[PDB]
């Protein structure tokens, strides 16, 4: 459910929840909710659950296909154009809460969010998920701009910590993803 | 009900060398009926019958629709049709429509072509099969028959008792039933002959 | 200078087109194909042009279903197309009647496939012979279809170079009853009065088909049978 | 219907029960809810049974098909990609409840389906109407990478803990092993309902219904 | 012969068709030589360049074609076929990856390849590409591969592989040297391509015509050699 | 000489002859070239006027295909109207799937990939075509490219296309190309252009010169050439 992306200088972090769950029973306790596309570039899900997975899957087929075609490393206000045609097209009939990010070797460190509607913004922080609206409550109190790799991380570790305590539908365990020039990382916390 | 329009009620039931099928006789509107002699159980080859419940307009449509696939089957191959084949078959038929659905529950009842294995199995509406051993039922009243026949079943049966059995059974159930009545007839086939009785049913 | 196209009849004969196709099949790579008592046996002969090839990518031996073996005397390239259709064919046999499909209907439907591609006008014959066989309901099979359509059925044939010496001598040496290994034997003894001098455990490929199965056989076990049978 | 599954330290053990009701009213006591997709790859359904058979018979047409012009054996995520795939091209109209189990060569791979197209991987599942009591089993006796028995005994006790709960079956709970070379699937594993002998005998007599009308057909 | 002067895709008599066996010359309209080698676990692609102006470029003249992450490839004959091959064989891996999920086996796409170009000689009124296709790719539990794709669609592959124009030469010389049964330490592979080429074509040139692809099982990625290393490799099989 | 017929069918020695008369087609059309520098692509084309009856500044063949990409045809000119259409149907696609800027290389290998349809089958002719494709970009510079007849298309550094193939490159490649900046390269083609065919076989011409680069930011447009009038008193500088 809840979903979150941080960036600072030197790259990206990004954060959820998983535990999936069906009206009031809880059909799965841990989820890779977080999506590898490129090997830079991420995306996190929330909403219906088979809207972002399908339209995830054909994402990864036209980008990776593109992105082989041009022989060089793709853009991640590219990967944003494509969730916006693929999300506007049907709006109709997805419900897709995707929010991209990834360093980019031109670019740097960037983060995009598609809500629900199908637009595409970029901001330096974004929230996600129906027990995100507390996090987005402080998330303009304890956001300094200009943190470290680990200020992020602490950072997101008590936004998905709070929102985990107080939403119902939100829970289960926390994933982390860093993204830099250096590498990818993920890691899993509980605290 | 849509499947309580015109009433119906399939009886098949395995004996132990040889297998039984019943049906009703009674055809009508929703609560006027208007003949008697209202054919539901169709033979489909040798020792092989079916029988079809529900809304008549399906039971003449797809048996003439799986007449046609029969015949096409057995003019393409010359041997004669397994039953799970038609069963199968049936299965496709019906599953084509599957958001435009027949109203009808088919019920197979025939022996094997090399030995003489009995088989009966059950449809429903979409095409989900239903192989058993003892009996199946199909049409409106379904409780009935399943209180009937699972008070009245045995493993090794001789035709004769198989006969008094599906008697008593499709009797007392369908003179407990209200829309479906009207006479009944009885198809009891085995490996050297096929016999056909009609009993003395409540006319009422 | 006529026939030309495949629109047309000749003056008297007949269809120019698919004789070419039928010489081309005969120009081809041999093969023996023998229906016994209980099982059918396959065999091809299969040279590598240098010593450079190797002998586990491509397959000649291809079965269709688990019990339906097949070979061919002609051209791999279209070979593939129409293994491929039947493959399509025979599972969608296996959707509609939830049992495995029996060899005369494969051949009905191949057969319809092949007549369907000699249709007019534009697109030229298979340049392939089939050799199908399985074991269906205890009697196993053997059918052989060519480019015309057309389809037959053998206790034992062959097809390729010099298949009039090799069915002369399948007619003097094979009979109506043997076992599955004394028809790999004169088998590979009709194979072998035809093929090259030097036969290995890769000059040859080799399927069989016991009421079991059909049964793709090794390297290992041919070279244990060609080893000097006879 | 209660279906579950599970990986132990080498493969799957998948467990069913068989009572195809129809509406309120038992309508089988014994219907094959483990079906066939490969020697390797088996699959379960739930729900609407005719949809979950036609599906399950159509991606093992497809997988055979691919298996057969490859020349190796399957993967499960292939299995998994085409049965999400159809089932969102058919935007979950279609209620087909699987759980899909198989041994690769990577190895075990356990995935649930639910009817609209969301899957997830999983160590242990459990799908159908009395899913709970066996989810409840699950999450108190649960432990990664354990034995053979152990797990057998761990989803035949959830399964019967499902037939203790409404809606289980009757039936003799079914069971289905998958390692990576010994494959075994056994249907009467264990028989805790007996039916009642009978007390009498409610059998007819020749003759005891009035014949209106009869007919002999000789034949060959 | 003919005779029926060979214009459309038909059978002629006595038995063969010329239209393919016109296009198996269509290679050697390239003026271009390329040799493929598997001995161990990597494998090698080796293949010069003919450019005679310094007003022309030289990194877009490349003919090693990344398909994918894991498969490359080289390609001869005339170069519009050749580059529409290879966005087929692009697009039909990436159809791959989408359709089954995983990262596609290359002799899957050898065959996905010449079946197009067996429907592009089965129906008529299209010209059948006439350009000859090498892929290399490493699999697991069969190591290291090389394939070779016809014109007709007539695949194959093998260890030591070589297409273009004097390849009769360089099969000769890949018999005469691939029957001594050594290892191929991976610098007995690219001492053995190098000095293959330089027998058939016998000119022992600088380290900027040829062009060097390679693939290895430590780094399964296609990897294309810089000059540095080409030129380190020229000299270590100088003696 | 055959069997040249159909564009589908090969030849007893294996070529296609449909392809070889199609290249040489263009043989016959006015002399264009191109050239890059170290920040930009400079065009310049051999324009004649018919005898009196043109109005200088109408069919331009340099045309503009994307806000930083324009053509310099040369052939038939309806043909490479066509083929300009296409490609900003291409660039068209790419900004509304993309958000950015096309790189030449795709944009050069899905033209490549047209042409070559259109030489493929028999129902249509080979394109009777040979144009030029500049670019700049910030984070990739100057990249040229070059289309023939066919569809091979790869890069350069300067070319030429029309009668004097060989005579402008055999002086084009004496030029100093890397250390120059595009401001010089204006006069130098200019000069290369005033070189070939004064007076000989017609009676006048007329030059055009296209130009994109970092001086315009990005942009490709047709240079102001009256200002700096850099041909004319050059070139009658350049006659001796």
């Amino acid at each position: 459910t809840t979903i979150m992306a941080v960036q600072f200088d030197g790259g990206v972090v990004l954060g959820a929840d998983s535990r999936t769950t069906t009206g009031s029973y809880i059909a799965n306790r841990v989820t890779d909710k977080l999506t590898p596309i490129h090997d830079r570039i991420f995306c996190c899900r929330s909403g219906s659950a088979a809207d972002t997975q399908a339209v995830a899957d054909a994402v990864t087929y036209q980008l990776g296909f593109h992105s082989i075609e041009l022989n060089e490393p793709p853009l991640v206000h590219t990967a944003a154009s494509l969730f916006k045609e693929m999300c506007y097209r049907y709006r109709e009939d997805l419900m897709a809460g995707i929010i991209i990010a990834g360093w980019d070797p031109q670019e740097g460190g960037q983060v995009y969010s598609v809500p629900m509607g199908g637009m595409m913004v970029r901001q330096s922080f974004a929230i996600g998920g129906s027990g995100s609206s507390y996090i987005y409550g402080y998330v303009d109190a304890t956001y300094r701009e200009g943190m470290t790799k680990e200020e992020c991380l602490q950072f997101t570790a008590n936004a998905l910590a709070l929102a985990m305590e107080r939403d119902g539908s939100s829970g289960g365990v926390i994933r982390l993803a860093a993204i830099a020039e250096s590498g990818v990382e993920r890691q899993v916390l509980l605290g | 009900s849509i499947m309580s329009y015109n009433g119906g009620a399939v009886m098949a039931m395995k004996g132990k060398n040889c297998v039984a099928i019943a049906a009703d006789r009674r055809f009508g509107i929703q609560a006027q009926m208007v003949t008697t002699d209202f054919q539901k159980i169709f033979p489909m080859g040798d020792r092989l019958y079916i029988g079809l419940a529900g809304l008549a307009t399906d039971v003449q449509t797809v048996a003439q629709r799986l007449k046609f696939r029969l015949n096409l089957y057995e003019l393409k191959e010359g041997r004669q049709i397994k039953p799970y084949t038609l069963m199968s078959m049936v299965a496709n038929l019906l599953y084509e429509k599957r958001f435009g659905p027949y109203y009808t529950e088919p019920v197979i009842a025939g022996l094997d072509p090399k030995t003489f294995k009995p088989f009966i199995c059950s449809l429903d509406l979409i095409g989900c099969p239903m192989v058993t051993d003892d009996f199946v039922v199909s049409g409106t009243c379904a409780e009935q028959m399943y209180g009937m026949c699972e008070s009245l079943w045995e493993p090794n049966m001789d035709p004769d008792h198989l006969f008094e059995t599906i008697s008593q059974a499709m009797l007392n159930a369908v003179d407990r039933d209200a829309v479906s009545g009207m006479g009944v007839i009885v198809h009891i086939i085995e490996k050297d002959k096929i016999t056909t009785r009609t009993l003395k049913a409540r006319m009422d | 200078g006529y026939s030309f196209s495949l629109t047309t009849f000749s003056p008297s004969g007949k269809l120019v087109q698919i004789e070419y196709a039928l010489a081309a099949v005969a120009g081809g790579a041999p093969s023996v194909g023998i229906k016994a008592a209980n099982g059918v046996v396959l065999a091809t002969e299969k040279k590598q042009k240098s010593i450079l090839y190797d002998e586990r990518s491509v397959h000649k031996v291809e079965p269709i279903t688990k019990h339906i073996g097949l070979v061919y005397s002609g051209m791999g390239p279209d070979y593939r197309v129409l293994v491929h259709r039947a493959r399509k064919l025979a599972q969608q046999y296996y959707l509609v009647y939830q049992e495995p499909i029996p060899t005369a209907q494969l051949v009905q439907r191949v057969a319809s496939v092949m007549q369907e591609y000699t249709q007019s006008g534009g697109v030229r014959p298979f340049g392939v012979s089939l050799l199908i066989c399985g074991w269906n309901e205890g009697r196993p099979y053997l059918f052989q279809s060519d480019p015309s359509g057309a389809y037959f059925a053998w206790k034992a044939t062959a097809m390729g170079k010099n298949y009039v010496n090799g069915k002369t001598f399948l007619e003097k040496r094979y009979n109506e009853d043997l076992e599955l290994e004394d028809a790999i034997h004169t088998a590979i003894l009709t194979l072998k009065e035809s093929f090259e001098g030097q036969m290995t455990e890769d000059n040859i490929e080799v399927g069989i088909c016991n009421e079991a199965g059909f049964r793709r056989l090794t390297p290992t076990e041919v070279k244990d049978y060609l080893a000097a049978i006879a | 219907t209660t279906i579950a599954g599970v990986v132990y330290k080498d493969g799957i053990v998948l467990g069913a029960d068989t009572r195809a009701t129809e509406g309120m009213v038992v309508a089988d006591k014994n219907c094959s809810k483990i079906h066939f997709i490969s020697p390797n790859i088996y699959c379960c359904g739930a729900g609407t049974a005719a949809d979950t058979d036609m599906t399950t018979q159509l991606i093992s047409s497809n997988l055979e098909l691919h298996s057969l012009s490859t020349g190796r054996l399957p993967r499960v995520v292939t299995a998994n990609r085409m049965l999400k795939q159809m089932l969102f091209r058919y935007q979950g109209y279609i209620g087909a409840a699987l759980v899909l189990g198989g041994v690769d060569v990577t190895g075990p791979h356990l995935y649930s389906i639910y009817p609209h197209g969301s899957t997830d991987k999983l160590p242990y599942v459990t799908m159908g109407s009395g899913s709970l009591a066996a989810m409840a089993v699950f999450e108190d006796k649960f432990r990664p990478d354990m034995e053979e028995e152990e797990a057998k005994n761990l989803v035949s006790e959830a399964i019967a803990a499902g037939i203790f709960n409404d809606l289980g079956s009757g039936s003799n709970i079914d069971l289905c092993v998958i390692s990576k070379n010994k494959l075994d699937f056994l249907r009467p594993y264990t028989v805790p309902n007996k039916k009642g002998t009978r007390l009498g005998r409610y059998r007819c007599e020749k003759g005891t219904t009035a014949v209106l009308t009869e007919k002999i057909t000789p034949l060959e | 012969s003919a005779g029926f002067d060979r214009h459309i895709t038909i059978f002629s008599p006595e038995g063969r068709l010329y239209q393919v066996e016109y296009a198996f010359k269509a290679i050697n309209q390239g003026g271009l030589t390329s040799v493929a080698v598997r001995g161990k676990d990597c494998a090698v692609i080796v293949t010069q360049k003919k450019v005679p102006d310094k007003l022309l470029d030289s990194s877009t003249v490349t003919h090693l074609f990344k398909i994918t992450e894991n498969i490359g490839c080289v390609m001869t004959g005339m170069t519009a076929d050749s580059r529409s091959q290879v966005q087929r064989a692009r697009y039909e891996a990436a159809n791959w990856k989408y359709k089954y999920g995983y990262e596609i086996p290359v002799d899957m796409l050898c065959k996905r390849i010449a079946d197009i170009s067996q429907v592009y000689t089965q129906n008529a009124e299209m010209r059948p590409l006439g350009c000859c296709m090498i892929l290399i790719g490493i699999d697991e539990e069969q190591g290291p591969q090389v394939y070779k794709c016809d014109p007709a669609g007539y695949y194959c592959g093998f260890k030591a592989t070589a297409a273009g124009v004097k390849q009769t030469e360089s099969t000769s010389f890949l018999e005469k040297k691939v029957k001594k049964k050594f290892d191929w330490t991976f610098e007995q592979t690219v001492e053995t391509a190098i000095t293959c080429l330089s027998t058939v074509l016998s000119i022992d040139f600088k380290p900027s015509e040829i062009e060097v692809g390679v693939v290895t099982v430590e780094n399964p990625k296609f990897r294309i050699l810089t000059e540095a290393e080409i030129d380190a490799h020229l000299v270590a099989l100088a003696e | 000489t055959g069997y040249d017929l159909s564009a589908s069918t090969f030849s007893p020695d294996g070529r296609v002859f449909q392809v070889e008369y199609a290249m040489k087609a263009v043989e016959n059309s006015s002399t264009a070239i191109g050239i890059r520098c170290k920040d930009g692509v400079v065009f310049g084309v051999e324009k004649l006027v018919l005898s009196k009856l043109y109005e200088e500044g109408s069919n331009k063949r340099l045309f503009n295909v994307d806000r930083h990409v324009g053509m310099a045809v040369a052939g038939l000119l309806a043909d490479a109207r066509s083929l300009a259409d296409i490609a900003r149907e291409e660039a068209s696609n790419f900004r509304s799937n993309f958000g950015y800027n096309i790189p030449l290389k795709h944009l050069a290998d899905r033209v490549a990939m047209y042409v070559h349809a259109y030489t493929l089958y028999s129902a249509v002719r080979p394109f009777g075509c040979s144009f030029m494709l500049g670019s700049y970009s910030v984070n990739d510079g100057a990249q040229l490219y070059m289309i023939d007849p066919s569809g091979v298309s790869y890069g350069y550094w300067g070319c030429a296309i029309g009668k004097a193939r060989q005579a402008a490159k055999t002086e084009i490649e004496k030029l100093q190309m890397k250390e120059m900046t595009c401001r010089d390269i204006v006069k130098e083609v200019a000069k290369i252009i005033y070189i070939v065919h004064d007076e000989v076989k017609d009676k006048a011409f007329e030059l055009e010169l296209s130009w994109v680069g970092e001086l315009t930011n990005g942009r490709h447009e047709i240079v102001p050439k009256d200002i700096r009038e850099e041909a004319e008193k050059y070139a009658k500088e350049s006659l001796k």
